């Protein structure tokens, strides 16, 4: 999403937030 | 038995035994006891692998359009056997519920690689 | 300020008014709030138009609170609000009008320009600037400022307090930066625009060492943040018009004094965090002012007289001409009012004759 | 087989009723709130944990509303959560105000007025909802030209999505049994699904009210 979006989320739930999640892995892992 | 208001709902009711669950989808009014009365049965669900390692869906697509036409709504479980079976989109919950089983899985082999690595 | 001919009460003392005893309305009045029903406007337009010492001032004033605690509060004429503010200045009752025009939500006591003119203008005459400063707040508070003369009579006002003001709370600052904005963005001269800068330097003061929300909380300023820059674009829109208008010296004082002091020296943000906060641009501004102060010295745009002496002559050439055309809608609403309370009077006739003629019947 | 009348029933229902209209509950006895626990005198309830910090800094519509000529009919007024969720204006363009006498301050009551969310304008008046929320904005006089203006977007929105993939299969499967032979792809039509947002201004006239029961 957009960096203002964000921002606007950041503030809405200003002290209430978890850490941004990034894109997620293309496929599913697995343990080696 | 007129309830207040509701309306019909396209839902599991459980069967089964004890450790044996068996659902049947059903339409029904939604103030309804979840295994009483309903309106028509509209398919069966069984959640437990059978000898071919498969779980058995039947979905009756002609009569569950029917009820869709006539207003009934659907379960969040309901929506997500149509968004499996195809004859919905993936509920947005599918798709997110996976991406955090991927984030989840690629913190696991990442501290699996570092204790390797330190060993 | 005011001419005779704008304060002259003659045509108001002249106004067709129909005899009662303010204890006869009272007690009726009283009735009605015991049986829990509405009271007519007409009825307290009577009681309000009735008044004749200082006495019945104080009982017109139980019952203006008591009107606007029912459930026809709404229906308050505007004749009424006039006649509550003449009666206060005959009777020498000018704490009371004050007072219920700053306990506007108590009483309903909204007035319109022509009657904030006699209100402020009597405080004037008397030299008690600490009361006409009231009425300049309260003239604020409502965002009335659309008819010149209420314009140049709250800048006199202000910049008649402010010279012998020195120091100034926070509150303080709010309420005068806010009175000289509003007048100020209506006059489109010198004193018009150094009062634009006197106002956003007061207010961008306010916004750095208190936040933003307590400029604009139960304020008629907006919520945006940025005072201390609009008031630098005042500055650069006067170095780009024509030669006629200019910035007072004063003016430019306050905001050099104002960065400054900014430079040398509940916990909800409500700014996002993309954006650049007031405080990290305070360098920026403080270079954008000494830019423009020398820009505007070069270009012979900066007026050496003081505000309160501009403002003064700025009163003298044009609120001649604005009583003029004061009196003039004045004169109109009289005649309105005269009509719209007649029709009053017979509709209440032909109520009591039509329950008169069935009640007979029944 | 003719049921017995049931009297005491019919005329309790009646007395309820009755006694509901003359002793209901005004907006200042409902909508009240102690800042200090933030809960409401009227029932014991506590206010939801989100709304606890706008109660204590923003103001209800009555609040702004009560220091106006005219309890402020023609003025515009926007809200706190609108400001921050939207940059296209939001605001309602009051026409009537009902004012709760019963309240010291003026500070409760009901108002109309023609909304304008997103930009957007509706073409009649109605109830507004939430007026007893601590969320409103006056939105200045000598702000109203900049806070209006709006530039309408080009609505470049979707059109038709593909069908799911088991329905699409089967409206194939039934062209070709009744001898079609079209390639087009089946589609949806999503033009006639206008999506509103969660926060747009509800119909107030069809919201229920708190029932007469002060704790």
């Amino acid at each position: 999403p957009p960096e203002r979006e964000l921002s606007r989320l950041r503030r809405l739930y200003q002290g209430h937030l978890q850490e941004e999640s990034g894109p997620p892995p293309e496929s599913m892992p697995k343990m080696p | 038995k007129a309830y207040r208001g509701g309306h019909l709902t396209i839902r599991l009711a459980l069967g089964g035994c004890t450790n044996r669950p068996f659902y049947r989808i059903v339409a029904a009014h939604n103030k309804c006891p979840r295994d009483g009365r309903f309106v028509e049965q509209l398919g069966s669900y069984d959640p437990l692998p059978n000898s071919h390692g498969e779980k058995l869906v039947a979905l009756n697509l002609d009569r569950i359009r029917h009820w869709i036409g006539c207003g009934a709504h659907l379960s969040k479980p309901m929506e997500k056997l149509l968004g499996l079976a195809g004859f919905f989109p993936l509920h947005p919950m599918m798709i997110t519920n996976a991406e955090r089983l991927r984030r989840k899985r690629a913190r696991e082999v990442l501290l699996a690689s570092q204790k390797t690595d330190a060993e | 300020l005011l001419s005779s001919a704008y304060v002259d009460s003659h045509k108001w003392e002249a106004r067709e008014k129909e005899h009662y005893c303010l204890a006869d309305l009272a007690s009726l009045m009283d009735k009605t709030f015991e049986r829990k029903l509405p009271v007519s406007s007409l009825t307290i337009s009577r009681l309000i138009d009735n008044i004749s010492s200082r006495e019945e001032i104080d009982h017109a004033e139980y019952y203006l609170y008591k009107f606007r605690h029912s459930p026809n509060c709404w229906y308050l004429r505007n004749w009424t609000i006039h006649t509550w503010i003449r009666q206060c200045l005959k009777y020498d009752a000018q704490d009371k009008a004050l007072y219920t025009l700053v306990n506007k939500v108590q009483y309903g006591i909204f007035p319109d320009n022509f009657t904030f003119n006699l209100l402020m203008d009597s405080f004037i005459k008397k030299e008690n600037y600490k009361d006409a400063l009231s009425v300049v707040f309260e003239v604020m508070m409502q965002e009335a400022f659309e008819v010149p003369s209420t314009q140049l009579l709250s800048l006199y006002v202000l910049f008649h307090c402010l010279a012998k003001k020195t120091d100034f709370s926070w509150e303080e600052e709010r309420n005068f930066g806010a009175s000289l904005l509003l007048p100020g963005l209506k006059q489109k001269n010198s004193v018009g625009f150094s009062s634009q800068l006197y106002g956003y330097a007061l207010l961008g003061k306010v916004e750095l060492q208190q936040g933003l929300r307590a400029v604009y909380h139960n304020m008629p300023l907006i919520w945006k943040p940025g005072y201390l820059d609009r008031a630098l674009q005042v500055m650069e829109k006067v170095a780009a018009s024509p030669e006629d208008i200019k910035l007072c010296r004063e003016a430019l004082d306050v905001l050099g004094a104002v960065l400054k002091a900014l430079t040398s020296a509940e916990k909800l943000v409500e700014q996002l965090d993309i954006e650049e906060t007031e405080q990290s641009k305070l360098p920026q501004y403080l270079e954008r002012f000494k830019a423009l102060h020398s820009k505007l010295q070069a270009l012979g745009k900066i007026e050496s007289e003081g505000l309160l002496s501009l403002t003064t002559q700025l009163v003298k050439e044009k609120l001649s001409t604005c009583e003029a055309e004061d009196i003039a809608t004045y004169e109109q609403n009289l005649q309105q009012w005269h009509l719209d309370l007649v029709q009053l009077i017979q509709r209440e006739q032909q109520q009591r004759e039509q329950a008169k003629q069935e009640y007979q019947a029944q | 087989k003719k049921v017995r009348p049931r009297l005491i029933a019919e005329l309790a229902r009646r007395v309820r009723a009755l006694r509901e209209q003359l002793n209901r509950p005004r907006d200042s006895q409902l909508y009240a709130v102690d800042y200090e626990t933030l809960t409401r005198p009227f029932s014991g309830r506590r206010l939801p944990v989100r709304a606890w910090a706008d109660v204590r800094r923003e103001s209800r519509l009555l609040q702004l509303l009560g220091r106006l000529p005219l309890f402020g009919l023609g003025r515009l007024v926007t809200r706190k959560s609108w400001l921050w969720q939207h940059d296209e204006p939001c605001y309602w363009r009051l026409t009537r105000v009902r004012p709760d006498y019963t309240a010291q301050n003026l500070d409760h009551g009901k108002a109309w007025g023609i909304l304008t969310f997103k930009g957007k304008t509706e073409s009649e008046a109605r109830e507004i909802e939430h007026v007893m929320y601590h969320d409103w904005r006056l939105v200045p006089k000598h702000e109203e030209e900049a806070f209006t203006a709006f530039t309408p977007a080009p609505e470049d929105s979707l059109a038709s999505v593909p069908y799911p993939p088991l329905l699409r299969a089967m409206i194939i499967a039934e062209r070709q049994k009744n001898g079609d032979t079209s390639t087009e792809e089946p589609m949806l039509n999503v033009q006639r699904i206008r999506m509103e947002p969660w926060d747009y201004p509800a119909k107030q006239e069809d919201k229920g009210r708190a029932k007469g029961t002060p704790v």
